[PDB]
């Protein structure tokens, strides 16, 4: 049985999303050449479709980033105390003092992976920039390969963030079931140990060293997220593989496809119309089957986004949303608190998890028959027994006496295997002779 | 109208100049609002209030049919959340 | 997928019967294969395209199937997944190509401000709730639970033993109720 605790804190970092692309083959394809357009037409709607399966791509890595993240009806304010019963909840609440409407932690987390392969911003044209700054730069490239914003801004999840972080700490865990009910947060951290099986005795008269232990946990996840390496490696391949994506697409649209150049407008001013036109089948024959090639990588990888993005929603509303006794799914042990964080086209989880603590050998007892009927033991359901001496809880010491409101009656005692002799004690009968005599 | 990635400066020169590929004869440009995921809200006004995300544009800004003053489509910034007034008290249970 | 199939793949006429009417067989053979390979690709195209929307479908499938054994077949306490609250039942319903389920969930109704009591020092032992997990108190006066308001006296069968009165922080000093103490002042005195 063990004796002590550990309240650790793990991490999970999943995507939710992933890069909104958007390659018009119209200028990929034949940029500005007219009978090239007049034999890219006679193909069929090649472009049509491939535009519209980008468009549904990205409708849905929207929509995926929106019941992730827009999961709460009202948007609760941030506390201004930020310490509730013990627990230091700094660096994860927006700081009111701060210029970025982020934490520390998400401050960390937009700071060690949003490289985005820096260098390769060049290959594709973007419209980048905010209307607060009023700068704007509206990039394009002749390649046609565009990149186009999400809906949800990066404030917008922060803004989300933090409403999850304000329900999960403050009104308890009713806010997920559409209410909002106030409650401290030792009460609740109490109501989280009684779910789980532990009494509230270990909450209450161990609040400083429960809290202390989350206070340790939270600064060894910012250690850890501060200066470390292969963070985030989820979001960082995710960013890689459609870097290498759109560089294999950029490569492929420079490919001479059996012809005398691989670059329009050189073709077309060397020889003939009725000599050309042999030339400008085979690239475009080969760009669209490099297109075709990168719109279905494209899809299988929205795919993919997609189930990630519905894996992690499940889980938010699993362990943020509520308490669940869901076996390693939350955290590593038992859930008992969960909190998301921010991240660019990601989620990243904090999941406060409880880990047990060095043990102790002891005896058991199946059953003990006092005057003949056993006592079978209640909710407590381990008989720490030095030689048949007191009857405890599963997760933790708690020494407590044998008594009559921890077991119940049963049959005889010849059909119970290892039972124990021992005595079982009831306050009535002391109480009563002590009234009488 | 949107336009996928402009800078609704050259756009309003193609149209006052008839340089516009798709160029209809019943079209004409009353106001324009350039922000990120552009596209200029030709025909629509940017009103600084906030409603529920009806028509999804993009870089959070959406569309909606409400009345200004009548029926016309508008602009807000999503209205990301309706407020609350849930404050942290330890003596208050409810 | 029908409106490819009337596509010029860089021969003369995209309707078969014409082409081997005013060409020459030679010339036929590679204007049959130009649409061939463009019929071809188009039709693996849609093939894949059935493929991942097929895909979709079956883990959508599995989904419903894993909902329904979870919400219909039994009650679930997992949070936010059968419908909104607690999911308290689950009734299917058929659909064309789907499922349409039927939530029946238990939604909260107006609150009201109370105070909290982390325990209750009788005669130096902390009494602290047993199976009602909140203790509404106007001023110190009794112990319910958690989804409704349900007002019970505090007694002894609700609460246990516990260590002394400086171990929790903010308990508050009240008496405790117990039912042996009356009957038997009753009875015997």
């Amino acid at each position: 049985i063990p004796t002590n605790f550990s309240i650790s804190i793990t991490t999970e970092v999943m995507p939710v999303s992933m890069a909104k692309t958007s390659v018009d083959c119209n200028m990929y394809i034949c940029g500005d050449s007219t009978e090239c357009a007049n034999l890219l037409l006679q193909y069929g709607s090649f472009c049509t479709q491939l535009n519209r399966a980008l468009s549904g791509i990205a409708a849905e890595q929207d929509r995926n980033t929106r019941e992730v993240f827009a999961q709460v009806k009202q948007m609760y304010k941030t506390p201004t105390l930020k310490y509730f019963g013990g627990f230091n909840f700094s660096q994860i609440l927006p700081d009111p003092l701060k210029p970025t409407k982020r934490s520390f932690i998400e401050d960390l987390l937009f700071n060690k992976v949003t490289l985005a392969d820096a260098g390769f911003m060049k290959q594709y044209g973007e419209c980048l920039g905010d209307i607060n700054a009023r700068d704007l730069i509206c990039a394009q490239k002749f390649n046609g390969l565009t990149v186009l914003p999400p809906l949800l801004t990066d404030d917008m999840i922060a803004a989300y963030t933090a409403a999850l972080v304000s329900g999960t700490a403050t009104a308890g865990w009713t806010f997920g079931a559409g209410a909002a009910l106030q409650i401290p947060f030792a009460m609740q951290m109490a109501y989280r140990f009684n779910g789980i099986g532990v009494t509230q005795n270990v909450l209450y008269e161990n609040q400083k060293q429960i809290a202390n232990q989350f206070n340790k946990a939270i600064s060894q996840i910012q250690e850890s997220l501060t200066t470390t390496s292969t963070a985030l490696g989820k979001l960082q391949d995710v960013v890689n593989q459609n870097a290498q994506a759109l560089n294999t697409l950029v490569k492929q649209l420079s490919s001479n496809f059996g012809a005398i150049s691989s670059v329009l407008n050189d073709i077309l001013s060397r020889l003939d119309p009725p000599e050309a036109e042999v030339q400008i089948d085979r690239l475009i024959t080969g760009r669209l089957q490099s297109l075709q090639t990168y719109v279905t990588q494209q899809l299988i990888r929205a795919a993919e986004i997609r189930a990630s993005a519905n894996l992690a929603a499940t889980k938010m509303s699993e362990c943020v949303l509520g308490q669940s006794k869901r076996v390693d799914f939350c955290g590593k042990g038992y859930h008992l608190m969960s909190f998301p964080q921010a991240a660019p086209h990601g989620v990243v989880f904090l999941h406060v998890t409880y880990v047990p603590s060095q043990e102790r050998n002891f005896t058991t007892a199946p059953a003990i028959c006092h005057e003949g009927k056993a006592y079978f033991p209640r909710e407590g359901v381990f008989v720490f027994n030095g030689t048949s001496w007191f009857i405890t809880q599963r997760n933790f010491f708690s020494p407590q006496i044998i008594t009559t409101d921890n077991t119940f009656v049963s049959g005889n005692c010849d059909v119970v295997i290892g039972i124990i002799n021992n005595t079982v004690y009831d306050p009535l009968q002391p109480e009563l002779d002590s009234f009488k005599e | 109208v949107l336009y996928q990635d402009v800078n609704c400066t050259d756009v309003s020169t193609a149209i006052h100049a008839d340089q516009l590929t798709p160029a209809w004869r019943i079209y004409s440009t009353g106001n324009n609002v350039f922000q990120t995921q552009a596209g200029c809200l030709i025909g629509a006004e940017h009103v600084d209030t906030s409603y529920e995300c009806d028509i999804p544009i993009g870089a959070g800004i959406c569309a909606s049919y409400h009345t200004v003053s009548q029926k016309s489509i508008v602009a807000y910034t999503m209205s990301l959340g309706a407020d609350s007034s849930i404050a942290y008290s330890n003596n208050t249970i409810a």
